[PDB]
């Protein structure tokens, strides 16, 4: 395969260079250790409003003020 | 007599033949240069992207906290 890419690179390196971006574009992101973090940045994005519930009195995870530990938090992007 | 005669030493050889320099660095060089000069901008764009996303989340909850009274 080295003598029929040699004699592509030789004859049109342009179409060698944007089959080899193309390849690189297409595996790079299957590959890629940060996307899930793209996906979560994503993901954080305040666009509306977080409106919030009623309460029965059983819920252990939201929290009464933005101010408590309970709720998600945002560390990961801060650090990064 | 006096008349056009070259000197008696004759003149001097004159270049006839071509000369091209053959000059600038070797494709290697600047194919380094310019995947380096990629790597960098690639490298700075990341950086102040997130910062630009970082500011952008800043200013979407002061809009989210200042929602209500409007
Ligand atoms: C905007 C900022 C300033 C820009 C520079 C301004 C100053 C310099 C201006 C120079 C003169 C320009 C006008 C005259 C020329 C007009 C004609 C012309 O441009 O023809 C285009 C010429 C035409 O080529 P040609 O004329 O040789 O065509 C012959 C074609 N074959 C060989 C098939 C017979 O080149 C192209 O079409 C190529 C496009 C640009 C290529 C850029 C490559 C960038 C790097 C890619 C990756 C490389 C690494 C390897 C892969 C790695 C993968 C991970």
């Amino acid at each position: 395969v080295a003598a029929f890419l040699k004699n592509v690179w030789a004859k049109e390196p342009v179409l060698v260079a944007s089959f080899a971006i193309a390849g690189l574009a297409v595996i790079l992101p299957t590959l890629s250790p940060y996307t899930k973090y793209s996906l979560m940045i994503n993901r954080a994005t305040p666009y509306n409003y977080p409106v919030p519930l009623r309460d029965d009195g059983n819920m252990p995870d939201v929290p009464s003020h933005p101010q408590d530990p309970q709720g998600p938090s945002l560390e990961w992007l801060k650090r990064l | 007599v006096k008349q056009d005669m070259p000197p008696v030493g004759g003149y001097g050889p004159i270049d006839y033949k071509r000369n091209l320099p053959r000059r600038g660095l070797s494709g290697y060089s600047m194919f380094a240069v310019g995947i380096g000069a990629l790597l960098f901008g690639y490298w700075s764009m990341m950086r102040w992207n997130r910062e630009r996303r970082r500011l952008q989340i800043e200013d979407f909850e002061a809009r989210i906290a200042l929602m209500p009274l409007l």
